[PDB]
């Protein structure tokens, strides 16, 4: 009895995740109608067993498994490459066994794993017996000569898709490109990460933010956000000087000499009743001259060689 | 029979970027883009008649 | 009173429902029929084929065929990855081996399959060669056994690398197998298969225009896109408003926008059974088609052609 | 109106799109046309 | 050839049945002939 | 009939190919005609 179980409970909506409707669209009818409508699924027609999503780094993969896991009402296991590699010679297959046995057990239920590139890459002898094995038993215990394929089903991420070998390329039956995304949607990201904070601009301005940002990543995204959310901090806590404004007392950092302006420090105002001013356009613009988009273009075309072959 | 099965695929083409510039109209008037979407709304039409 | 995990129940599958595999098909029934309903043919002289191998290209259909020899063995079907051969300690990882193919003795007659013989076998150095080549050596020396148990069992092997197959266990498997891709009539038959009960639209030659657009697919991707097929009318359902009663009491179909009885509304309003999917048309078996391109790769073909070209 | 005008030719140019989904060329040719004459209205 | 010869006209002989399964007159006809006049070529 | 004319070229073109086994020529040149001439009778 080994029993290294572990699953959880994150909290990511649908409607957070921008663009991607294919992959929106798969996973609807992959995880909602398969437990919604179980009628419609009886003999021949049969749901997706195996789904790859691939892609650059950061164009919303993992997010996107999230949002599944959030969205799932079923029991949803995820593993990494750590729990299935053991320490002596048999615990790193067996494991594999149990992991898609007790996964059979709390069916109707989704697998996640996350870099599937570490168990992959038959062609040659180089790390042989780990290989071999544990990916042995992926493909057989995937689908073999028993095993229950119905019901589960094994959710496959990685960022490099051609090292992935062409037997498990076929176990993933459904595979997906997530491209980076485009002026829309990034818009919409710009929309959603903003949140709660009082903004400054309209909706066209954001379509002017994305247009100004064309080719980033959503974590390039969210750190230009981040950074556009620290600017009030720099300016609150800059030089000399704050001032009341509007519950009981309320202070911003404003100019030298100004309505108000007392000279002060951040450490001399007190809990809570500080206040920053609220984003503006010029920290959006300094974010943006703050950071390139991270990914590479020759990347990109491999990108376009894979997705444009097996997309 | 090999012409007029080419010609099914390329009709089957014209209709998705017909589809396809509705969406992306739609998505203008999100904006109230009035300009793109008078446009792309357009550039469809045109294609539907053209087919 | 070491034993192990074993097939009990056999799933069911036709052996119609294959396609292709003459050549397979012709072994395995003189293989497992053959022996069975004629034992008095095999004396003497002429004596059953010990050691099958299958292999090819990933998805050519040779683990499904393992499961329509066992639906139709009516025999103690064994089955066994590398998991349950190798234990723990140091003995339990052979020991095993001898009481799979005991018991499996004990149960005759009875047909024993290994998928995937590549991670049984393979050496590279001294940690390849360590509580590998032990296993290997007793399987060496339990089918050197067809001079002390010709009759009785029968080992089938598959693989998809079968180079990286040592040529001891190449010459334990004796009459091995090429599994090819599948041509027009074969890929025909599995879409006039994998179509099943559900009502179609076309025609046989209307497959035979579809084998010919899908010129060199797997199984698996004509599993795929025969899936994709038997979505096709679910998306038309969860797509756009408005559906249309046809014809058991009201019975409900997606109809475009401003159609005879077109009622503008989504699936949700829709009440339990009486909605009507879209028929499969070769529209969205097309657009199946431009899904998906081929899975598997040509130089992988060509190895299988050094291979078969050789050994086959 | 306006607001919804702007709404309502979002809601013609989607019954387009799902009119084209059964070749029905009929239909989409005027909604995606109610729509067009209605964002010069705009 | 010959042993061949005679082992090739099956081969076609195979194909034509495969093709009247799909009523495919045109590749039957054909192949049905390219084996018919190979058995006058042994 | 046709659809059974259809169904006894088959049948022929098996015969024939069966007869190849026995290397015998002079039934195969005649049931692959039999054949050939029906599927012109189509
Ligand atoms: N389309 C998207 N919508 C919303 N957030 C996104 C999107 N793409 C990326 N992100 C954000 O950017 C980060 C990177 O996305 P993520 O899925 O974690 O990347 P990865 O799959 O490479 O791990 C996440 O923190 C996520 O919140
Ligand atoms: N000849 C065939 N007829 C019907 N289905 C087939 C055939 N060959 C393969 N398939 C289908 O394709 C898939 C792959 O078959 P299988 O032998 O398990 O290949 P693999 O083990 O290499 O994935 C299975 O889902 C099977 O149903
Ligand atoms: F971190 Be991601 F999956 F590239
Ligand atoms: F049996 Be298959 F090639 F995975
Ligand atoms: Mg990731
Ligand atoms: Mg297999």
């Amino acid at each position: 009895l080994s029993s290294a179980i572990l699953s959880e409970k994150p909290n990511v909506k649908w409607e957070d995740v921008a663009g991607l409707e294919g992959a929106k669209e798969a996973l609807k009818e992959a995880v909602i109608l398969p437990v919604k409508f179980p009628h419609l699924f009886k003999g021949n027609r049969k749901p997706t067993s195996g789904i790859l999503l691939y892609g650059p780094p950061g164009t919303g993969k993992s997010y996107l498994a999230k949002a599944v896991a959030t969205e799932a009402n079923s029991t949803f296991f995820s593993v990494s490459s750590s729990d299935l590699v053991s320490k002596w010679m048999g615990e790193s297959e067996k494991l594999v066994k149990q992991l898609f046995a007790m996964a059979r057990e709390n069916k109707p239920s989704i697998i996640f794993i996350d870099e599937v590139d570490a168990l992959t890459g038959t062609r040659g002898e180089g790390e042989s017996e780990a290989s071999r094995r544990i990916k042995t038993e992926l493909l057989v215990q995937m689908n073999g000569v028993g095993n229950d394929s119905q019901g589960v089903l094994v959710l496959g991420a990685t960022n490099i898709p051609w090292q992935l070998d062409s037997a498990i390329r076929r176990r993933f039956e459904r595979r997906i490109y997530i491209p980076l995304p485009d002026l829309a949607a990034r818009t919409t990201m710009f929309e959603i990460n903003v949140g709660d904070t009082p903004c400054v601009l309209t909706k066209e301005d954001y379509r002017t933010l994305g247009a100004m940002t064309e080719g980033y990543s959503g974590s390039d995204i969210a750190v230009v956000v981040k950074d556009a959310l620290m600017q009030p901090i720099r300016k609150i806590q800059s030089a000399t000087h704050f001032k009341d404004v509007s519950e009981t007392r309320k202070l911003t950092p404003c100019s030298p000499g100004d309505d108000g302006a007392i000279e002060m420090s951040w450490t001399d105002i007190e809990a809570d009743e500080l206040k920053e001013p609220d984003l503006t356009i010029k920290d959006f613009l300094k974010a943006i001259k703050s950071t390139r988009p991270t990914v590479n273009e020759d990347d990109l075309l491999k990108q376009e060689q894979f997705t444009r072959d097996f997309g | 029979t090999k012409d007029e099965l080419t010609k099914i695929m390329d009709r089957a083409s014209k209709i998705e970027q017909i589809q396809k510039l509705a969406k992306y109209a739609i998505s203008a008037l999100n904006y109230e883009d009035l300009p793109t979407a008078k446009d792309e709304l357009t550039k469809a039409l045109d294609l539907l008649n053209s087919i």
